[PDB]
């Protein structure tokens, strides 16, 4: 078994060439010659430019344009429980039938 | 309407008197200006129409097609700019003249107050495209493709002339307004059956109907890029426009004469889609996808309901844009590999990433992803067919499934995997090609925001 | 003795279980040698064309061209009308069409009969 | 992979491959190391019993029943190394492998970056240009007539000569380029 | 660069043209086998083994590593059917018939047992749930101008 | 990943380390250039088991055609270095 | 006015800002992942407020803000529904996504395209939010397709790998099979109810027929990977670990169950459809647990665990307990995401090694991962007073106390036992034995990103179940009284599975080698479902697509009928007409014949 002599020499030469090519693949310290030319604080500027502005725009749009038309923004009727009072009208819900309480 | 026709006619003396190295620049600039002018036609009324004169008029169905036809020409010029580099100036001027004549004929075809004028121009369009295919064609089969494309259409359209002259002799006019207003029912007679067949076959052969579609893959493979562009975007919609206009006089016969055709489409849109799964040519694959989409449009037109008509119009526009984009991509690959086979160039996303993005967007549009207008038309037609019969959905669903498959197939074979080693002439993508793709895709996503412009007169 | 493995079209027989590989004759060795010989000649010519710095194109593959031409344009000249092809074409091109026609005609006739009889409950059916 | 194949497979090579594959699948079955070692020495014990067999007919009749028995008990979910042709990362990095010739299409602004690398690249190009011209003649004078009989390449024999067909083996992209 | 004579042609009838076609396709005469001479236009093209592309040797240095093909070798008629992204015919540890029988039996038994459980259900030793105002007639559908038949619930 | 860039020295050290853990071969007799069949009197099954141990040690498996002609430790290290593309 | 609407829309609005900034300069630097993670955290902490408002009062709202178009009597407008389900699922999804992105900032550090990966994750999150908050069928379909296409893009992350591409195509295929039913439901609803808005569908359908609910069930089965269409979810593990952890374990997959929850008023009026849902869920959960029992890859095992959990949620849907199913969605999110994160940490620590045969004693080598996985497995298996307790225990209680299938009940009980069994399998084969990895030890967890991401979900999986269960208002009639044996049946089957699995895994130390049983083989190959169902149909389609579709019909007979027959006839007639020798003898003979014929025939 094993390599034939031609195989060993070919593999050796190919491997030396491969190592030389791979060594050429490295970068000199000056290799990336970048040409320069121009024309909490981060968290605060983020919370301002990424939260406050969108919520301002959305609130304006919903308050003055979306709600201008009927039925666009419609709300679930709040639950009414006995004994409650209503801000708009002022009447009070009469209590229940005093169920027999035990355990 | 003359404000669109006259500049298109003036495009010819401009092209012929231009400098030997400035034809493309002026042609593109003035084509874009004409498109901008034609953008005004989108302003439509819920009433009858914009009747400009006794000879031309516009509708909410003709307006999108006219705008697309006017927008197409700059894209065709940019596509043809590359492969005509080594051509004599006179022959380049001839090619641009053929494109301008084809656009002019389509523009006056889509208005066409009177049916005989519509037929005259709709048959006149056959000449410039035939010359384009048979003259500036790469392969030796361009002659056979031209013969097929010419003779299918001529055989279909010759009985239409007899039917139209017979209509004019009996009713007295072929003006579309008088035809709609004085419409009368068609009795169930053999004479009326052959009348219906003559009136319908001419347009159904150009859609193309399944079984009459043999000419399309040939005429798509052997044509140059501009020919494939124009024949995939607008020239297929001539049949749909014709059926939409002519069906007003075929009732109530169409209620039962449409059965043979519907099946041919309902099965056909499946069969051709399956054909797309096993294809070694990009152009053949896109041609068969076009056949499937136009079969679905045929079903929509034959159903004859409002939702069907709006869906068919939207699908026509979306299919035209997407098919032209896909053919532009295939031609860009061909101009690098010169092979036009699917399995040779592989792993192109590793080499051309922005072109890979364009491929992904084109495939997603062809895949009918929401909320694109492709899906709007597809869904409208599917719902209308469901109302026609609850079983149709099955076939429809299958087609949709298969559709996605082959689209992603076309995306995966060409762009993913390992690049072929022995192709090293893959130059970076030019700015011209990228601009072409952007000008293809941005109008689709813009029309997605205002669907009512492409939903036809029944909106 | 152990349960036998039955190969199928969609699950082929493993190369290690083939009795043919065990039946060794000098003819088989000659056949394998000439197979590897033609393979090596093709590989040599491909590599010679591939490693040449002068070439800046696509290596034309005659096998790929032959495959595509045979798939696309060599069907009809080699096509002969036979009872098998005629019967298969008639079936696969006419049967589905008439079958779907019958299905849809029956469905629509039933729906029309229900509409004429009035017992369909088409309330809220506004868009069609 | 690197080694050119032979026209056929010898009985010794086949039995070595059966031993390798059976040992791997047994390791897959016996998860723990000590149990694996125990059954592996048992496997070697049942494997070398027919080492000294002489005639070809019985030897060929053997290694066949063994293959069938292995097929019946092959552990349908074996352990596969991650980079193996069946592993979880067989072709993970094939998308980061990019040919060298694409660097011929870089804009001069990009070529301005990394000047030493590109100077070395032109040196490699000139070396390949000369070595190819030498290699064509070396290969045509070396090849037997009637076409090569095997896909094995001869090495270099002169002083400045390089191995034939070396460019696309030496300049492989990398195993893990990015 | 391709000439007219190396393109695929008609079905070979004499051994001379059979050997010529085998030489054209870069394969041995004894290994060459065209498709049968029926109406289908397979013609000259060779009937390669129906083996899939997945089970090809993964260690051979192919010219196309992804598709595992070599340059210049004859291409299967259905290559696009076996591209390792589609149907493959690699051998499986269990025979095809056994796998089909086992899955079909499992699914059929599952459906039968589900139907049987539908026939013989499971519940609790309780009576039907009682709702106050005539099984909630007013809040379920309505129709307040009909006065339905009252239903009273039994207190135990 | 965070995998250190192992070198030729490291690979040779690992190979000799695993070889020395093999009791069938003497630690003193083995060298970087020592053959298995002749310089150590091993069997073919011994070579395939040594290849097994190398595969298990380094986490990748060597194809059989390449492993069958890997007869000495130095060429084992060379094959591993070529496969993993290590510079020095 | 009413900050509910403003905040609920603001969360979705600010979730899209980095997508717009993807063309800016920050996308070309290494700070983009931190930017996206910070944006997600801010979105989560902002979305926490409407949930609090609902908890206080019970606020619900529909916002129909943009009017897209009007089609005769139908009106399509951009409408968001912000009911209990949306305002509860948004914070959980945002929390899970924040943890996943923080983990991915460590897991995917070496990937050259990491900014694209974060961009893709954010896009998937946006599409999922669109799906969840949708009020009409068109917007819901938009989200349905967006999550699917984003899953296709993320599974095939390594496009140089064939298996990733085929897995992504498989996922697309099964999701389109579900899309068939979704489109059928949309067509039915617009044809009959004349609207796609949910309110009109609810009003006009008091007794929903079978067809729309059949379509919805098909869509839910397709997207949730039920028994008929299961293999795509386990095969979807070709993608990166972070993607699998969030997209396939806790968020995108639950889309089908969420869709069935959205239409629960119509589901309760149909008795057949509920039976089909229950049966499909039972078969799904048992088949997936059986498969997971013998699997050897950790990711595949957890994928099958997720499929079993989805089947259990569908079972809950079948017995008419939608709110319980939603609660189980919320809990499964937490502990399944943590399990996937711990698994991915182990793979990254063992040099991209996924098999459990080559990983041994990690209990002491990496303690935080061990304790996190232990807590996640305890919560998954129904350990009381944990996150998974409040959902799974109530599922077991309700399925045991309802007029339902006996086979389905047995099936979910066996599924729970097998869940305990495969959790024990994971722990035993991953943490207890002796090490089995290559000598080069690279084990290290000392990275604050991974530690924080794991511990956040760990605190969640301890406390969030109790918090959510104690904060939401009651939604169903409770089961107050139980027989004692039926009350503890969940714990009983849990400990039975634990003990049996531990006993079976203890025998692997024995020096006995036996060939695998037939039942075991069936379980390993996933019931042979992936084999035949990925070989028999596809082939039988593709061959036809080449034989009948193109060659026989298009290339042979359709060419024979019209073109070739006409050409042959015309050529033959031309040959007959033109073939004259030029002799005037025959010419004048024919002249005489036609003269006599004209004289004798036309008069
Ligand atoms: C940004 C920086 C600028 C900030 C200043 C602006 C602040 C808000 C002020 C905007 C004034 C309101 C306004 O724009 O007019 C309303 C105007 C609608 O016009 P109408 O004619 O009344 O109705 C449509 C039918 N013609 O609303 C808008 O155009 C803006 C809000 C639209 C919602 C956003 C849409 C985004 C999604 C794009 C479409 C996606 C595909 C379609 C989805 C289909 C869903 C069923
Ligand atoms: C109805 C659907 C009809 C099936 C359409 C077939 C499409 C043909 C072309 C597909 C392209 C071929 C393809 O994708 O390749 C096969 C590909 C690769 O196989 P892998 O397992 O990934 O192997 C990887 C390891 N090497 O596998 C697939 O993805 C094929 C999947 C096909 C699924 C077909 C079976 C579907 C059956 C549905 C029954 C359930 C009905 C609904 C039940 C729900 C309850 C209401
Ligand atoms: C009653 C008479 C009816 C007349 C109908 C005329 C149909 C129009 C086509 C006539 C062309 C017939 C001639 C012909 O094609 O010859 C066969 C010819 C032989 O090869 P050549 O090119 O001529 O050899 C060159 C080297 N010397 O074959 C061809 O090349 C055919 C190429 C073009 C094919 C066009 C197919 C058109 C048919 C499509 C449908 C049209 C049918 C119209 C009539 C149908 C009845 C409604
Ligand atoms: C791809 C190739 C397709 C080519 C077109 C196929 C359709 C052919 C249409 C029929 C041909 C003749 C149309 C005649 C024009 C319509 C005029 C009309 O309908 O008037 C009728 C006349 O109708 C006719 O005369 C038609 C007779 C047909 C003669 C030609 C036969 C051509 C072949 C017919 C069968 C094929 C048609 C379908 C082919 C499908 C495509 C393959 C009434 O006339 P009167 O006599 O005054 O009324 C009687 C009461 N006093
Ligand atoms: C769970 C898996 C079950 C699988 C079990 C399979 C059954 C195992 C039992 C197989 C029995 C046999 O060997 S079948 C016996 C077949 N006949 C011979 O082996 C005769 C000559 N042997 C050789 O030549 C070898 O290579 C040898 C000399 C050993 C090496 O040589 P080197 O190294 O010097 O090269």
């Amino acid at each position: 078994s094993g390599y034939t002599p031609d195989e060993k020499l070919r593999l050796q030469q190919l491997r030396e060439l491969r190592r030389r090519w791979l060594k050429d693949q490295e970068l000199s310290p000056r290799e990336p010659v970048l040409p320069p030319r121009r024309v909490t604080y981060r968290h605060s500027i983020f919370a301002v430019t990424h939260v406050l502005i969108p919520v301002w725009i959305i609130h304006y749009y919903l308050k003055y344009h979306v709600t201008a038309k009927p039925y666009t923004v419609v709300e679930r009727k709040p639950r009414i429980f006995p004994g409650d009072t209503i801000l708009e009208t002022g009447e009070v819900i009469p209590l229940m039938k005093e169920f027999p309480d035990q355990h | 309407m003359l404000k669109i026709i006259i500049p298109t006619t003036m495009l010819l003396p401009m092209t012929w008197m231009s400098k030997h190295n400035m034809i493309w620049i002026n042609a593109t600039v003035h084509s874009l200006l004409i498109s901008l002018i034609s953008l005004s036609l989108l302003n439509q009324l819920g009433e009858n129409s914009l009747n400009f004169s006794l000879t031309f008029f516009s509708d909410s169905l003709s307006a999108p097609l006219l705008v697309l036809t006017t927008w197409l020409l700059p894209l065709m010029l940019m596509a043809s700019q590359s492969h005509l580099s080594k051509e004599t100036t006179t022959r380049k001027k001839l090619y641009i003249t053929m494109l301008i004549l084809l656009q002019l004929f389509l523009i006056m075809t889509f208005t066409a107050t009177e049916l005989i004028l519509f037929y005259i121009l709709f048959e006149a369009t056959l000449v410039p495209t035939l010359i384009i295919i048979t003259r500036w064609g790469n392969q030796t089969e361009r002659l056979n493709a031209g013969l097929y494309f010419l003779f299918y259409t001529l055989a279909g359209s010759l009985p239409l002339l007899v039917a139209l002259v017979y209509i004019q002799n009996t009713t007295g006019s072929l003006n579309f307004l008088i035809i709609h207003y004085w419409s009368h029912p068609l009795s169930n007679s053999w004479s009326n059956i052959f009348m219906w067949l003559a009136c319908i076959m001419a347009f159904m052969v150009k859609m193309p109907l399944y079984g009459l579609h043999l000419w399309l893959p040939k005429a798509h493979v052997e044509a140059p890029i501009a020919g494939s562009m124009v024949l995939a975007a607008v020239l297929l919609k001539l049949g749909g426009y014709g059926m939409m206009r002519i069906t007003t006089i075929l009732n109530p016969l169409t209620n039962y004469m449409a059965y043979p055709f519907l099946m041919l489409s309902m099965w056909g849109m499946i069969m051709t889609s399956s054909i797309c799964l096993r294809q070694t040519d990009l152009k053949s694959l896109i041609a068969y996808s076009s056949v499937s989409h136009m079969a679905l449009v045929i079903v929509a037109i034959m159903i004859q309901t409002p939702w069907s008509f709006m869906g068919a119009t939207a699908l026509m526009i979306a299919h035209g844009l997407t098919s032209s984009m896909l053919f532009c991509l295939a031609n860009t690959n061909y101009e690098r590999v010169h092979s036009r086979t699917m399995i040779l160039a592989r792993g192109l996303q590793t080499l051309l990433p922005l072109m890979a993005t364009w491929w992904l967007v084109a495939s997603l549009t062809n895949l009918a992803l929401p909320p694109s207008i492709n899906l709007i038309g597809e869904l409208f037609i599917i719902t209308a067919s469901f109302s026609w019969s609850n079983i149709t959905i099955i076939l429809m669903g299958m087609n949709m499934m298969i559709t996605a498959l082959y689209s992603l197939y076309m995306l995966i074979t060409t762009q993913r995997g390992k690049y072929t080693h022995h192709i090293n002439n893959i130059k970076p993508s030019f700015t011209r090609e990228n601009a072409l793709m952007a000008l293809h895709i941005l109008p689709l996503l813009l029309l997605t925001l205002n669907p009512k412009m492409i939903l036809g007169p029944l909106y | 003795s152990f349960p036998k493995y039955k190969p199928s079209r969609l699950a082929t027989l493993p190369a290690t279980l083939d009795p043919a590989e065990y039946d060794i004759s000098p003819e088989t060795r000659k056949a394998q040698a000439e197979r590897l010989a033609i393979r090596s000649r093709l590989k040599r010519e491909y590599l010679l064309q591939y490693n040449d710095p002068n070439r800046l194109g696509v290596i034309e593959d005659p096998a790929l061209i032959r495959w595509t031409y045979a798939r696309s344009a060599n069907i009809y000249p080699n096509f002969r009308p036979t009872p098998k092809t005629s019967l298969l074409g008639a079936l696969f091109g006419i049967g589905p069409l008439f079958f779907w026609y019958y299905v849809f005609k029956t469905d629509r006739d039933k729906k029309e009969k229900l509409i004429q009889e009035g017992k369909l409950d088409q309330t809220f059916n506004i868009s069609y | 992979a690197f080694s050119a194949p032979a026209a056929y497979l010898t009985h010794q090579q086949k039995v070595l491959r059966l031993y390798k594959r059976a040992l791997r699948h047994l390791e897959s079955w016996c998860v723990h190391r000590d149990k694996y070692r125990y059954f592996a020495c048992l496997m070697r014990a049942r494997f070398d019993e027919h080492k000294n067999e002489k005639d070809m007919v019985k030897a060929t009749q053997l290694l066949r029943q063994a293959e069938e028995e292995f097929w019946y008990g092959q552990h349908p979910q074996p352990y596969i190394f991650p980079e193996s042709p069946g592993g979880t990362s067989y072709e993970r990095y094939e998308c980061y492998k990019v040919p060298e010739w694409c660097l011929d299409d870089w804009h001069p602004s990009e070529k301005a970056m990394y000047p030493d690398y590109f100077a070395k690249r032109e040196q490699w190009k000139r070396l390949r240009r000369e070595s190819w011209e030498r290699e064509v003649k070396q290969l045509q004078e070396e090849t037997p007539p009637g076409g090569p009989r095997t896909e094995a390449l001869p090495p270099a024999r002169k002083e400045g000569d390089l191995p034939p067909l070396w460019w696309h083996i030496v300049t492989r992209p990398r195993e893990r380029p990015m | 660069h391709v000439t007219k004579d190396m393109f695929p042609g008609p079905y070979p009838k004499t051994p001379e043209e059979r050997a010529a076609a085998a030489k054209k396709y870069n394969m041995r005469v004894e290994d060459y086998e065209p498709y049968p001479d029926d109406g289908m236009g397979y013609g000259d093209y060779p009937k390669l083994p129906d083996r899939s592309q997945q089970e090809r040797d993964p260690w051979y240095d192919w010219d196309h590593p992804d598709l595992r093909l070599n340059w210049g070798e004859p291409i299967h008629w259905d290559l696009d059917m076996y591209i390792r992204n589609r149907v493959d015919t690699s051998p499986t540890p269990v025979s095809w018939n056994t796998m089909c029988k086992h899955l079909f039996g499992f699914v059929a038994f599952m459906l039968f047992m589900f139907w049987v459980g539908e026939i013989y259900p499971s519940y609790q030793p309780v009576g039907p749930k009682q709702y106050p105002y005539n099984d909630l007639y007013l809040e379920r559908g309505g129709d307040p101008t009909k006065e339905p038949e009252p239903v009273v619930h039994y207190e135990i | 990943s965070d995998a250190p860039p192992l070198t030729l020295e490291a690979i040779k050290d690992r190979v000799l380390y695993v070889l020395k853990l093999y009791d069938k071969i003497d630690p003193e007799k083995l060298s970087v250039n020592s053959h298995f069949m002749k310089d150590l009197g091993l069997d073919s099954l011994d070579q395939v088991e040594i290849i097994m141990a190398m595969e298990d040690e380094f986490g990748f498996e060597i194809p059989d055609i390449d492993a069958e002609k890997l007869m000495c430790p130095q060429e084992i290290v060379d094959y591993i270095a070529d496969k993993k593309d290590v510079y020095e | 006015m009413n900050p509910f609407a403003s905040l609920t829309l603001t969360t979705l609005t600010i979730l899209t800002i980095p997508i717009m900034m993807s063309n800016s300069n920050i996308y070309k630097t290494n700070l983009y992942p931190n930017y996206v993670k910070t944006t997600v955290s801010y979105a989560f902490t902002l979305s926490l407020v409407p949930l609090l408002m609902f908890m206080h009062t019970g606020q619900e709202m529909i916002i129909s803000n943009w009017h897209w178009m009007t089609l005769q009597t139908v009106e399509l407008s951009l409408s968001f529904k912000m009911d209990y389900f949306s305002v509860m699922f948004i914070p959980v999804a945002l929390f899970v996504t924040w943890s996943i992105m923080e983990f991915s900032m460590w897991y995917m550090h070496s990937d050259p395209f990491i900014n694209r990966f974060f961009k893709y994750l954010l896009l998937f999150l946006i599409t999922m939010m669109i799906l969840v908050t949708a009020n009409n069928l068109f917007q819901l379909f938009i989200g349905w397709e967006g999550v699917g296409i984003m899953s296709f893009l993320l599974i095939g992350w390594w496009h140089g790998r064939t298996d990733a591409n085929t897995a992504a195509l498989q996922a697309i295929l099964y999701n389109r099979i579900g899309d068939i039913g979704f489109v059928l439901s949309m067509a039915w609803f617009l044809t009959h109810s004349n609207a796609w808005d949910l309110q009109q569908i609810f009003m006009l359908n008091n007794e929903c027929p079978n067809m729309p609910l059949i379509g919805l069930l098909l869509a839910a089965a397709g997207k949730s990977a039920q028994f008929g269409l299961h293999p795509w979810l386990p095969s979807a593990m070709e993608g990166p670990t972070p993607v699998s952890a969030l997209l396939h374990s806790s968020t995108m997959v639950v889309a089908g169950v969420f869709l069935l929850i959205r239409f629960y008023p119509l589901m309760e009026t149909n008795k057949l459809v509920q039976t089909m849902t229950l049966c499909l869920g039972a078969i799904t959960t048992l088949f997936t647990a059986l498969c997971a029992i013998t699997q050897n890859d950790i990711k595949k095992i957890v994928a099958f665990s997720t499929s079993s959990q989805l089947g259990l949620m569908m079972v809950t849907i079948g017995i008419n307990q939608p709110h319980l199913a939603f609660l189980h969605i919320c809990m499964h999110a937490f502990f399944k995401a943590m399990l996937f994160m711990c698994s991915g940490s182990i793979i990254h620590s063992l040099n991209d090694e996924q098999d459990i045969r080559k990983m041994g004693g990690l209990y002491k080598a990496m303690p935080f991962t061990t304790t996190a996985l232990i807590i996640g497995s305890l919560a998954l298996t129904g350990m009381p007073y944990l996150t998974g307790f409040y959902s799974k225990d109530l599922i077991i209680e309700a399925v045991n106390m309802s007029y339902t299938n006996a086979w389905a009940l047995l099936m979910t009980l066996i599924a729970t036992s097998l869940t305990a069994a495969y959790s024990t399998r994971i722990i035993f084969f991953a943490f207890l034995g002796k090490p089995r990895f290559p000598p080069l030890v690279l084990i290290n967890e000392n990275n604050p990103l991974l530690i924080n991401s794991i511990k956040r979900l760990l605190i969640g999986s301890i406390f969030a179940g109790f918090i959510i269960s104690n904060n939401i208002p009651p939604m169903t009639v409770p089961n107050t009284t139980m027989p004692l044996y039926m009350k503890m049946t969940a714990l009983i089957v849990t400990i039975m599975g634990f003990m049996l699995a531990l006993e079976l895994n203890n025998t692997t130390y024995y020096l006995k080698f036996k060939y695998p049983s037939q039942t075991y083989k069936f379980s390993n190959m996933l019931g042979y479902y992936p084999s035949i169902m990925h070989r028999l149909p596809t082939y039988h389609n593709l061959s036809m697509s080449q034989k009948s579709a193109s060659s026989l019909l298009d290339l042979i007979w359709l060419e024979t009928i019209l073109p070739k027959t006409t050409s042959f006839i015309q050529m033959k007639m031309s040959i007959m007409v033109s073939n004259q020798k030029g002799l005037i003898k025959l010419y004048f003979l024919s002249f005489l014949i036609t003269i006599m014929i004209s004289m004798t025939l036309f008069n």
